[PDB]
RNA sequence: AGGGUGAAAAGAACCCCCAUCGGGGAGUGAAAUAGAACAUGAAACCGUAAGCUCUCAAGCAGUGGGAGGGGGAACC
RNA sequence: AACCCAGAGCUAGCUGGUUCUCCCCGAAAUGCGUUGAGGCGCAGCAGUUGACUGGACAUCUAGGGGUAAAGCACUGUUUCG
RNA sequence: GGCCAGUGAGACGAUGGGGGAUAAGCUUCAUCGUCGAGAGGGAAACAGCCCGGAUCACCAGCUAAGGCCCCUAAAUGACC
RNA sequence: CGGUAGGGGAGCGUUCCGUGUUAGGGAGAAACGCGUGCGUGAGCCGCGUUGGACGAAGCGGAAGCGAGAAUGUCGGCUUG
RNA sequence: UCGGAGAGAGGCUCGGUGAAAUAGACAUGUCUGUGAAGAUGCGGACUACCUGCACCUGGACAGAAAGACCCUAUGAAGCU
RNA sequence: UUCACAUCGACGGGAAGGUUUGGCACCUCGAUGUCGGCUCUUCGCCACCUGGGGCUGUAGUAUGUUCCAAGGGUUGGGCUGUUCGCCCAUUAAAGCGGUACGUGAGCUGGGUUCAGAACGUCGUGAGACAGUUCGGUCCAUAUCCGGUGUGGGCGUUAGAG
RNA sequence: CGCUGGGUAGCCAAGUGCGGAGCGGAUAACUGCUGAAAGCAUCUAAGUAGUAAGCCCACCCCAAGAUGAGUGCUCUCCUA
């Protein structure tokens, strides 16, 4: 469940913005290469429960399959690449073709959290993955940076799960919550966003009002 | 580091299927190649 | 000669149904489970499934003596340590309702391969009504005095 | 501490099934009429 | 440590694949699926083909009961 | 306190090993002595064979003992007047 | 008596005791039981507790110790 | 008519010898298997193959005589 | 402190050649309980599609050497 | 101050724990690798600190004690090989434990149980002291269970996004 | 890469951004409210109120191999 329905832009770099008092303040910038345009929407009773289904990155037909350019075209709208839905507190007033939203509504929701695919990466160990510490560099000391120990003797007789071992760290989708916006310009249909938000720039970046 | 026990007769043609199929899947690659290489226009094998 | 032994029984088992309102647990859950084997059968047999489904209808309102229904705990324990899960009875009826009698017959039948392949012939259902009449499920008969 | 624990064979008499109601131990089988006696079961006279 | 083609080398003319390694015919021999890392050829171990079968499983893996199916038409 | 060969298959009351079928009977882990007590000798308890036997089991009656319990005559302690 | 063995630190349970701390699945002796050398059923699993003693066959029956709601046989049987 | 240590009784089998340059045997001696044929059992009768040369039974005799256990041992093979 | 980035050789994947120690057979779960008293092999409950590859090493009282500490042997040897 | 129980509780008694020192010696001598640190756990409470409460010889601020509470937290150093053995500076506090005195097929080897040597002492002597002192190569390319990641087949009963 | 200065991207931090919430429901200790057993009383026996970093949902990330394998809006072909 979330709050409001939300957009998903684009990661466009970083930059400052000098407040005109005088201070300055860290920013992102997001973009949209193609509008947000709802593709369906789901009640209680026809299904299981209440949501919109958004869809970005307008792209050629070929790019994409036929089930998708069905589903796309049952609801007369145009192409796209991305598509998820925000499920809504069951309280949807939209018609699903083509409702073309906007950021009339963040500025006055002067609070948003988004959702980013981080980046990856790879296969990190111990000492990074999880923050372990590391034995001694010198001292005769053999065992840098190993994971050190793993469990007790026969008692435990394995090693209990969830245990902190290497593995891989990036690559899954994060929130980050209650980042304010800040100073947007619909002329260029850019987001002046404070803070620091996942991915380098150029990944898809859901950005939904908060859940305080 | 040492093993315990020998792994029977069972286990180990499950893995030796396992190699010799993991070659399989990369002759039918090479009948592509082939299958292509049947003249015709193509930018390789000078 | 040679006893009989059950040979091939497919589809057309008995449906029965039981209202659970107000039905002690345990003893509803013997009498559920005793045909959900089914030695109600001179046809019966410790190795082949010669059971009959059966429907259990209002699963919200079965009935625990004394002071159970705040008592008995339900517990789901993580492999890993510290995840032990304490549960009262009482969250559950609220919370989850066909997993209580989806335990007590789930204690009461033979586990193994085949007490697991049959634990399917028992559908809970915590509404008034049932959504099967695949045999117009007769209903369940009750050889306890006391529930 | 100060207790001991009771163990193998031990245990056993503790806890084995005792059937501890002067009554049950009582009990006897039932008996029943003679039965009369029954004929042979075979005969070559045929 | 390393023995035993055949009774007689009659130890393989000729042909084809052919870097002359090794083979398939032809030929010899009673027989060469006896052909020269050749006489009977067991077991471990390596394959192949056919018959039935395993992916919600739990087991010193067999045993008593035997569902279903395949075999020559009650036994495996 | 070399190495090879020989006495030498040294010795080991110590460890490990001891392969085909069936049938009948079938123990002990106690005492004694032992430079002896994770050995051995004798007894004790198996097998099998030959004598002489008389029982074994239950019942009852005799005979001596100082144990359980009791007692303060004995010995030793023991509180109140 | 003859010809010949093996055995020589047993274990627990019950009892009467010593040692111990009327502690030990401790130790040490006396009288019995089971295991040792003995299966089977009850005891969830479980030498040393209970019934009981295995020549074999039987897709026959009656019981002992123990038991009769389900997993497993047998009354969710009577009355206080 | 349970049975370990152990004692006694009755047997099978293998290589070789006496009866033999035996009976039988290039229409074919042994290793592999179909026969729950047969035995209480060790094992025995039959039954087949590319090869293929010897050799039973009975009454007897002798033993380099019966194996999964020795961190045995010689050879061939695997697991990783 | 408090790590971090980098180059090289390995690791990793593909082509070629190709060992090892170990190894009763393993169709090789967790918790508790039991048990020669610290079990994947027994009991109850939970959990888990089959099978790969990389990575770590808590268990399999993991491998290695019939312990080198302790004791025994009417053992061996050295020194006084 | 009076007042047994705000607080301490003499004299004696009844328990639970299992981690100290021990008693037995049951498994393990064809081997179950010890102390202390490093890294990483996870669990218990009878609670040190944070959450709530009684009672107080609680005016308030501090407390003292008990009650429910393990979700979390539970420093940096100097000395010693040496977990409340300890002074320094803080800090909300700077807990006690179990996990083969957790963890050596993960690490160091400062100590102890190796061969050298010396001091005190015992022994006439070889040598010796659970006295001291200086030096003294702790081996490993995971078969299986376990765990962290990631795949493939196959199941999902037409086939797929 | 001889040794040095400087450095974009990348990866890092001693840099930067944010985060631990109106949360809501049951509770433990405790304080209660009405109130007899017991013609007073008592938080309790009937019934109800408050209330803890503790429990559950909420938060954030996986997740239908959840073999109980869900859901729906599109596709894909009935010529043998």
């Amino acid at each position: 469940v979330d709050a409001g329905i939300g957009v998903m832009g684009t990661k466009l770099g970083m930059m400052s913005f000098f407040e005109e008092d005088g201070t300055v303040v860290p920013v992102t910038v997001i973009g949209f290469k193609e509008g947000n345009i709802v593709t369906q929407v789901k009640t209680e009773s026809t299904d299981g429960y209440n949501a919109v289904q958004v869809g970005y990155e307008r792209l050629r037909d070929r790019k994409l399959t036929m089930p998708e350019r069905g589903h796309l075209n049952k609801a007369g709208v145009i192409p796209m690449r991305h598509l998820q839905e925000f499920r809504l507190v069951s309280v949807d007033d939209f018609t699903p073709s083509q409702k073309l939203l906007f950021e009339e509504l963040f500025k006055e929701g002067d609070m948003v959290d988004i959702s980013g695919t981080t980046i990856g990466k790879g296969f990190q160990g111990g000492i990074k993955r999880h923050n372990f510490k590391r034995g001694l560099m010198t001292h005769g000391s053999k065992s840098h940076r190993a994971l050190g120990s793993i469990g007790a003797g026969t008692t435990p007789g394995h090693v209990y799960k969830g245990k902190k071992m290497p593995g891989r760290m990036g690559g899954t989708k994060t929130k980050i919550r209650k980042l304010k916006i800040m100073k947007i310009d619909t002329d260029l249909r850019v987001v002046m966003i404070k803070g620091a938000v996942p991915g380098k720039p150029g990944n898809l970046l859901r950005l939904a009002p908060a859940k305080i | 580091a040492v093993p315990k026990k020998r792994t029977s007769i069972y286990k180990k043609r499950i893995r030796k299927n396992i190699w010799k199929k993991k070659g399989y899947w990369a002759a039918l690659k090479a009948f592509s190649l082939a299958k292509s290489l049947s003249t015709g226009n193509s930018k390789s094998f000078f | 000669w040679y006893p009989k032994s059950a040979d091939h029984v497919p589809t057309d088992k008995k449906w029965y149904v039981v209202d659970a309102t107000d039905l002690i647990l345990g003893r509803m859950a013997s009498t559920i489970a005793i045909h959900i084997r089914g030695k109600n059968l001179a046809s019966y047999t410790p190795s082949v499934d010669m059971g009959a489904f059966v429907i259990v209808v209002n699963a919200d309102k079965v009935a625990v003596s004394g002071k159970k229904r705040t008592q008995k705990l339900y517990r789901r324990h993580s492999g890993r340590p510290g995840g032990l899960k304490e549960e009262t009875f009482d969250q559950l009826q609220k919370r989850i309702p066909e997993r209580i009698i989806e335990h007590a017959v789930r204690g009461m039948l033979p586990k193994g391969r085949l007490g697991r392949y049959l634990f399917n012939h028992l559908k809970v259902y915590k509404g008034a009504e049932h959504p099967h009449q695949a045999q117009q499920p007769i209903d369940l008969p009750l050889r306890d005095k006391r529930i | 501490s100060s207790r001991p624990q009771k163990k193998g064979t031990a245990h056993h008499m503790k806890t084995r099934p005792k059937k501890t109601a002067r009554w049950d131990i009582k009990r006897g089988p039932a008996v029943y009429p003679p039965l009369p006696p029954l004929p042979a079961e075979w005969t070559i006279v045929s």
